């Protein structure tokens, strides 16, 4: 499969890595990325618990909501980290660990 | 204590468990072993 | 000539689909239209599609229709109607559609009149594309799952909707 | 391997087959050009063997049959 | 093309003789299992019994009951018999011994199997009998249910071969027969064939003592004969398919000059005969499932396992790059 | 040894199958001069038609 | 390889969440341990959460949706226009779902599969907006339509719901076949299905004497399918019956979400394309017919749902006038009208769903509502006057552009039709205010108060309707932005 | 080449003749069960699955890992549907 | 226009389509690409070739 | 003249679907079957055009349309079944309650 | 000439990246490669 990451609208910030790997993007998670992930996971677990009381399945409903929240929170954090590393988002921190390292 | 629930599931639904294991092997080989062989070949 | 034969068989079978008094007979004449279509596809050289029309349209869809329509036990009185009064409106609509639509390719695709000369010696043959021939099956399979896989997965979503809807609308568990 | 062998044998003898086909088609095309020159005699403005393609690139004559290569 | 009908008749007529003698062979084997003799009076060793039975059916008066679907009642056995016959045009018996070397032969066979259900359903509704109709509905549902597992097993063989040509499927087993690494798949295929042929333990149409009337209860004379000949021709065909897909077709057991001496048609016939013996041995060995039980087996056992084997075989082959 | 009675119809079926193969094999070989080729593709067809000219016009 | 799928993170997430909700619902609805609990509201809340998370993922990753555009080019095309259209669609889905919980609880509609089908149709409309090829467009349209057919017959024991499902299925399949025929004709005439290839082949010639009749009829049949989809006359008669017969949440969802998705499709297939004014005349004549028929038929109605259905038909006519004129301001005003009509329709259906707990069926059932719930009667009147187009309410923008385009494009018959239809509409809208405020019936109907979700949504939509024209700049600028993203 | 289909047509003609000879020689001397619809629906779904497997199975050698995983996702969606069928009692004829 | 041929090779009319597309990629007036566009359509439908051959057939029939 | 004849075959199938709609006011099952005929005619056009233009895009869409046709037939027959169950008959006089 | 804009030229940049993919090659490149 021929692949091409070239985006339609060019990055507006220094490109630290144009196609960062999965492990590299994950290792690039900042404290803000872990804050977004934890907030989305906690809100999802809360909604699962509160919506599950009436049917009587608050536990399993918490599990289902937490799974949805874990998926969405990881997705949001990965999005932010990869976009920073590709220069689509403000990434002064990534540029610091690039000039220095 | 989810270690005998799997035991009861295998006892009660042997065909389903066998199907899951067979398909799981079929999915595990290309997801895990194939990248291992690809990485070994390059080096 | 063979196209004329298949066209005539399909025309009569389709008329029978839309005009049979008994709907079961309408489903069986629909199977005859699909067999005729499969023959046409074989003439086109598309054997996979010719076989898949048998497997899916006759083997699965028409069986669904037959199962449902047989268990309905429809009495002729509930669906009968004299259709002589529809000759004029059908005449007008069919004539308009015929003239506008059976000749839609004539201006764009002007036919080659068959001359009284062997124009079959002017067939140039290229052996480069004949060294390794692809079947219609391999040509389709080269594209479905890689370069147009999103449409493939959306079709799967359509099928999942079909399953869920079938259950939610008709299921009465015992 | 057995199939690759067959395909390799097809590739080494392709040029002679293609050359013979090219010669046969050129002779047939000359015959049809002279037939057209005779039939379209006394037709003002005609051009014997005019290319309908503006770019002038050569294409085989179209047959009017949808799938003749499968029969 | 002037010689084509000669080949076609050289296929069809021996097939009809083989069907007539498969019925005799089943009666002889079931009898021998049961400490009896089976047909042994009409001809030496009962060998003229099929001729007598066929001639009897020919002379028997056709009833053609006072139904409102007389054309469909008579056309239903003709449809199923023609379908049973036409599957043999693509079957190879040896290298080059095949009428039509279809490149899409596997899918063609699947299409024929899918078409087989119509004779049974039309017989039920056209017979003007509630008992024949409910039996035909059950039989049709069972056949379509086991078609799914048959198709998924066919896909597994296709992944191993990478071509729908039956001769190529045979010649792909020169290194090893597919029945050795795919033995559970072969067992599933043989059971799915049993259920697809309406054969014991899945023979609902024979369960008259079970208050379950068959789809052909209102048929007499040669309509009934055509249904019977179609079913037995399908049994022979299923044995042939089991042979081709899993037992190397016309290939010898070992690639040695001593085995290569006898013709591949003899190898193919021997393997087909072994599966035809299993069809009868199973009929003689076991009782039959209820309709609900066999439907549960079809949708809950054989489909999941067939899907699992497709996934496992394809994943292993793409992993180690062993694809055709 | 009474069980050989049952091996007669089975042998007859096997012979019928061998006939189904061989009879169509020999009729085709007689009419076409050579046995049927499995895998006749576009290339094999192009060869046969060209060979006809290459033979008849020589 | 993984990073290429950043272009489809929202769809991947929402599809996976829908699968999770399907499994959760089926596993616990069949459970004897929990006494087979109804899960429509539990799954509904989790699905509202999933929709909101999808909206966050889409909104935040605005540049990333255009990543790997060459690789994804033959499947879809994401840009500014699709970005804002999809955000609007997700917001509409979230509001519609939020209005369903009282219906689930008090009616006892316990089917969680209703939520799953709504989520799958939302995935379908997401794919419709980003479709950039006839094949993808058709497939996404069909996924959407199949979900709608199933949910319209969700009350499977009701005569009305089954009838609506049947009429919907038959007429929708008919129109879909017509549209597919159009696509086949276009493909045969041009050898292309991608929208860029179609744009190049068609540009510069339109009807130059030697006109491809195949391309003409392909455009015609595709337009017929689109006009069926937007409930435009004469391909409209399904909509009032289906709207009335479906369950009221289904009607609410159908009156908003599918219009956004198909107008996105219409703008990308034709405006981005190239042909004669023939198609513009098609939409012009359909707009005029829609205004006239909608106005008169709404005047004839005695039931609330049918009145809202015919009102929507009239307003799509008003909207399609903006497509016909073929200017940047035409597209801007079409987008503004769609936005304002969506908000107003959500307001009206929140009121209708609130009153359906007491089984409101007729307009006369609203008698003495100004006495039994004064604030609710005022909120419904603000919505009705917005519908009539009376300034300074938000509904006045549609009227203003209708008349502006007509006196600019040079049309005077259109101005006359607009005047007459506006007056007729004002009459049958203020009839509802007269019923709630002026009548003194012998027998009253006392309505149960609405739940918190519908009250919050109603308060917000009522503030928007009364106050949008005080600060309308963001909508104007974002719609202008979208109109230009289509061309450049 | 479609050349191998002509013998099949002649074979069909001859088989029809034999059937007519066999069947013509002797002429000389109100209950709806939803489970059948449901089994038809499931058969239709899995028949389409077998259909999409044939091009894939013959094409595994060229699509490599990408085609394998796209088919896997297709199967995953359809198997979620099948699990929904199982849990709702569509596979039980009791 | 897609370039995928029905026999596993480049489509018959793909080169004409491309040349048309490169032309339109920098010519601001679409009339600058008319010749290549009608070449692509002629490859698609063979309309002018068949029309000219039908002219030849007509003249032969007239002179017979 | 091959292409025009294939196209007129598809044309007659489409026209027969239109006629089945026109001629079956009291038979909604045949209305559904006429719609299926129209969908087959379009599927054939894509295949014929794909062969005619030497382009594979027609065949991909032909397969996907077959999937759509299957799903639409399944759901349509489900809606038919539930309508029949509620009313006990299929006559069109019992599916006309919504009007105006 | 909106068709000149780079957003409307995706095939012109994508297709050359797959010009060597089996299924869309000129038959002669197989003979000389
Ligand atoms: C108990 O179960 C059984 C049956 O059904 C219940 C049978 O039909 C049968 C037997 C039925 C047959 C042998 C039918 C055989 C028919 C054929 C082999 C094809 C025609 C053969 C013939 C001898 C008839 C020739 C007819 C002509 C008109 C002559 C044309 C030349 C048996 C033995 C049986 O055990």
């Amino acid at each position: 499969m021929n692949t091409d990451i070239t985006a339609l609208e060019k990055a507006q910030y220094p490109v630290v890595d144009r196609n960062p790997a999965f492990t590299k993007v994950v290792g690039n998670f900042s404290t803000l990325d872990y804050l977004r992930f934890s907030t989305i996971t906690g809100i999802s677990v809360t909604v699962g618990y509160l919506s599950g009381i009436k049917p009587g399945i608050k536990g399993p409903s918490m599990v289902t909501g937490g799974l949805i929240g874990l998926m969405g929170g990881f997705m949001y954090a990965y999005q932010n980290s990869a976009g920073r590393l590709m220069g689509f988002f403000p990434n002064d921190g990534e540029v610091a660990s690039y000039q220095k390292r | 204590p989810v270690m005998e629930k799997l035991r009861m599931f295998v006892a009660q639904e042997p065909v389903v468990a066998a199907s899951c294991l067979i398909g799981g092997v079929g999915l595990f080989l290309p997801a895990v072993v194939r990248p291992i062989l690809d990485s070994l070949e390059a080096s | 000539m063979i196209l004329s034969v298949l066209s005539s068989l399909a025309l009569v079978s389709g008329l029978m689909v839309v005009r049979a008094k008994n709907p079961v007979h309408s489903v069986l004449f629909f199977i005859l239209v699909f067999c005729d279509t499969s023959g046409l596809l074989l003439l086109l050289g598309l054997d996979f599609f010719a076989m898949i029309f048998l497997v899916v349209y006759i083997g699965a869809i028409a069986v669904l229709f037959l199962f449902v329509v047989m268990m309905f036990h429809i009495q002729i009185a509930e669906i009968h109607e004299e259709v002589l009064r529809y000759l004029p409106v059908s005449g007008i609509i069919g004539l308009i559609f015929w003239w506008e639509m059976f000749f839609i390719l004539d201006n764009e695709s002007i036919p080659l009149l068959p001359t009284q000369r062997n124009t079959t010696s002017l067939r140039y043959t290229v052996y480069a594309g004949k060294v390794r021939s692809w079947t219609n099956l391999e040509t389709l399979g080269n594209l479905l799952y890689t370069y147009y896989f999103v449409w493939f997965l959306v079709s799967s979503l359509i099928l999942l909707v079909a399953m869920i809807g079938a259950i939610v609308l008709t299921m009465h568990r015992t | 391997a057995l199939k690759e062998e067959k395909y390799a044998a097809r590739r080494t003898i392709l040029p002679i087959l293609q050359a013979e086909e090219d010669e046969r088609f050129v002779s047939e095309w000359k015959k049809y050009l002279e037939y057209e020159a005779d039939v379209m005699k006394d037709v003002p403005g005609w051009k014997v063997g005019e290319n309908v393609y503006n770019s002038g690139r050569w294409m085989p004559p179209a047959t009017g049959e949808l799938r003749p290569d499968v029969w | 093309y002037i010689a084509v009908p000669a080949e076609i008749l050289g296929i069809i007529l021996p097939l009809l003789l083989g069907v007539a003698f498969l019925v005799l062979a089943e009666r002889k084997v079931m009898a021998f299992v049961q400490r009896r003799k089976g047909p042994d009076v009409v001809g030496s060793f009962g060998l003229l019994q099929p001729l007598a039975d066929g001639l009897k059916l020919i002379l028997k008066e056709p009833i053609s009951p006072s139904s409102a679907n007389f054309f469909l009642f008579r056309m239903a056995p003709v449809a199923t018999f023609m379908l049973s016959l036409v599957a043999w045009a693509v079957v190879p018996f040896d290298y080059g011994m095949v009428l039509s070397d279809l490149n899409i032969g596997l899918l063609y066979l699947f299409a024929i199997s899918s078409l087989g259900v119509y004779g049974i359903i039309i017989a039920g509704r056209s017979s003007n009998s509630k008992y024949a109709f409910l039996g035909a509905l059950r039989s049709a549902a069972q056949m379509v249910s086991y078609e799914v597992s048959i198709g998924l097993i066919l896909i597994t063989v296709l992944i191993c071969v990478g071509s729908c040509n039956l001769s190529e499927i045979v010649m792909a087993q020169k290194q090893i027969w597919f029945g050795i690494p795919l033995f559970p798949v072969l067992v599933m295929f043989f059971i799915s064939c049993l259920a697809e042929t309406n054969r014991a333990p899945f023979d609902l149409p024979e369960a008259e003592a079970e208050l379950v009337a068959g789809y052909n209860v209102e048929y007499s004379s040669m309509g009934f004969a055509l249904f019977f000949l179609g079913e037995y021709a399908n049994m022979i065909l299923m044995s042939g398919l089991c042979t081709l897909f899993f037992l190397g077709g016309w290939l010898p057991i070992l690639d040695l000059p001593i085995f290569k001496k006898i013709p591949g048609s003899i190898w193919f016939s021997i393997k087909v005969l072994f599966f035809l013996f299993l069809y009868i041995w199973v009929r003689a060995a076991f009782p039959r499932y209820r309709y609900d039980q066999l439907m549960g087996l079809g949708w809950k056992v054989f489909l999941p396992l067939s899907l699992a084997w497709v996934v496992s075989v394809s994943g292993l082959l793409v992993t180690f790059q062993w694809l055709p | 040894l009474v069980w050989l009675e049952a091996m007669l119809p089975l042998g007859i079926i096997g012979g019928m199958l061998c006939i189904m193969g061989n009879s169509q094999y020999y009729i085709h070989k007689a009419y076409h001069g050579r046995p049927k080729h499995i895998g006749h593709d576009e290339w094999d067809v192009a060869m046969e038609r060209r060979d006809k000219k290459v033979v008849e016009k020589a | 390889m993984f990073n290429l799928f950043l272009a489809v993170f929202p769809e991947i997430f929402i599809i996976n969440a829908t699968f999770i909700l399907l499994i959760h619902g089926v596993v616990f609805s069949t459970s004897k341990k929990y006494d087979y609990p109804p899960l429509a509201s539990n799954v509904g809340w989790l699905g509202l959460l999933s929709v909101l998370i999808t909206l966050l993922l889409l909104a935040a990753g605005a540049p990333l949706l255009t990543i790997a555009h060459l690789f994804w080019n033959n499947l879809f095309r994401r840009d500014n226009f699709t970005y804002f259209c999809q955000i609007f669609l997700l917001l509409s889905t979230a509001g519609t779902i939020s209005m369903c919980f009282d219906f689930f609880d008090q009616e006892r509609f316990d089917a969680f599969e209703f939520i799953v089908l709504i989520l799958l149709s939302t995935c379908g409309m997401l794919f419709m907006i980003s479709a950039y090829d006839l094949i993808a467009m058709y497939l996404a349209i069909e996924l959407q339509s199949l979900c709608f057919y199933v949910i319209a017959a969700s009350k499977r024991k009701s005569e009305f719901s089954t009838e609506a499902g049947l009429k919907y299925l038959i007429l929708g399949a008919f129109s879909s076949g017509i549209l597919l025929f159009g696509c086949s004709m276009i493909y045969g005439s041009t050898g292309a299905t991608h929208f860029d290839q179609l744009a190049k082949i068609l540009t510069g010639y339109e009807i130059t004497g030697a006109r491809s009749s195949g391309i003409f009829m392909g455009i015609l049949f595709i337009a017929v399918g689109f006009l069926f989809k937007i409930t435009a006359v004469p391909f409209h008669m399904w909509a009032p019956d289906i709207y009335e017969g479906s369950p009221t949440p289904v009607t609410a969802f159908l009156s908003i979400a599918p219009k956004i998705s198909i107008f996105a499709n219409i703008l990308r297939v034709f405006i981005y394309g190239s042909y004669g004014a023939t198609l513009q005349q098609i939409f012009f004549f359909c707009s005029i017919a829609s205004m006239i028929l909608g106005a008169l038929a709404a005047m004839a109605q005695t039931k609330v749902k049918r009145l809202l259905a015919y009102s929507s038909i009239g307003h799509v006519g008003y909207i399609c006038i903006g497509f016909s004129c073929g200017t940047i301001e035409g597209i801007q005003s079409l987008l503004i009208g769609i936005f304002i009509y969506a908000l107003m329709t959500m307001d009206a259906f929140a009121i209708v769903l609130a009153l359906r707990q007491t089984r409101v069926k007729y307009i006369a059932d609203l008698g003495a509502l100004a006495k039994t719930n004064p604030i609710l009667a005022i909120t419904f009147s603000i919505t009705m006057f917005s519908y009539a187009g009376i300034p300074p309410l938000a509904g006045f923008c549609s009227k203003f552009y209708l008349f502006f385009a007509a006196l600019g494009c040079g049309a005077y018959f259109l101005a006359l039709v607009g005047v007459v239809t506006s007056v007729i509409g004002c009459f049958y809208y203020i009839r509802l205010v007269k019923r709630m405020f002026f009548d003194t019936p012998r027998t009253w109907i006392l309505y149960e108060p609405m739940d918190r979700n519908k009250s919050l949504l109603l308060a917000m939509t009522s503030f928007f309707i009364t106050l949008f024209l005080l600060y309308p700049s963001p909508l104007f600028s974002v719609t202008h932005q979208m109109a230009l993203s289509l061309y450049l | 080449m479609m050349l191998e289909f002509a013998p099949i047509f002649i074979y069909l003609v001859i088989s029809l003749l034999v059937s007519l000879i066999l069947l013509g020689v002797p002429f000389l001397f109100s209950r709806f069960d939803i489970r059948f619809y449901l089994v038809s629906i499931l058969f239709l779904i899995f028949d389409l699955e077998v259909t999409f497997f044939f091009p894939w199975a013959v094409s595994l050698n060229k699509i490599d890992l990408f085609g394998f995983w796209s088919m896997m996702a297709f199967l995953f969606i359809l198997t979620i549907g099948f699990l929904y069928e199982w849990k709702r009692g569509a596979l039980d004829w009791e | 226009a897609s370039g995928w041929g029905i026999t596993g090779n480049k489509g018959r009319c793909y080169d004409f389509w491309m040349d048309f597309s490169e032309c339109m990629s920098h010519c601001r007036e679409p009339k600058d690409c008319t010749l290549l566009r009608e070449d692509y359509l002629e490859c698609l439908h063979h309309s002018k070739e068949f029309q000219r051959r039908n002219r030849i057939y007509k003249e032969e029939q007239r002179k017979l | 003249m091959d292409l025009i004849k294939y196209f007129t075959f598809s044309m007659i199938i489409f026209i027969l679907g239109i006629w089945g709609i026109l001629l079956n006011r009291r038979n909604i099952l045949i209305m559904l079957m006429s719609i299926e005929l129209m969908l087959l005619a379009v599927n054939l056009n894509f295949l014929v055009f794909s062969v005619s233009l030497d382009d594979m895009m027609g065949q991909v869409f032909a397969l996907l349309v077959l999937t759509v046709a299957a799903a639409e037939s399944a759901i349509g027959l489900a809606i038919f079944v539930i309508t029949f169950r509620v009313r006990g008959t299929i006559a069109v006089e019992f599916i006309n309650s919504i009007q105006g | 000439g909106f068709w000149t804009f780079e957003r409307h030229n995706a095939q012109l940049r994508w297709d050359p990246q797959i010009s060597q993919v089996a299924g869309r090659r000129d038959p002669y490149d197989d003979l000389l490669e």
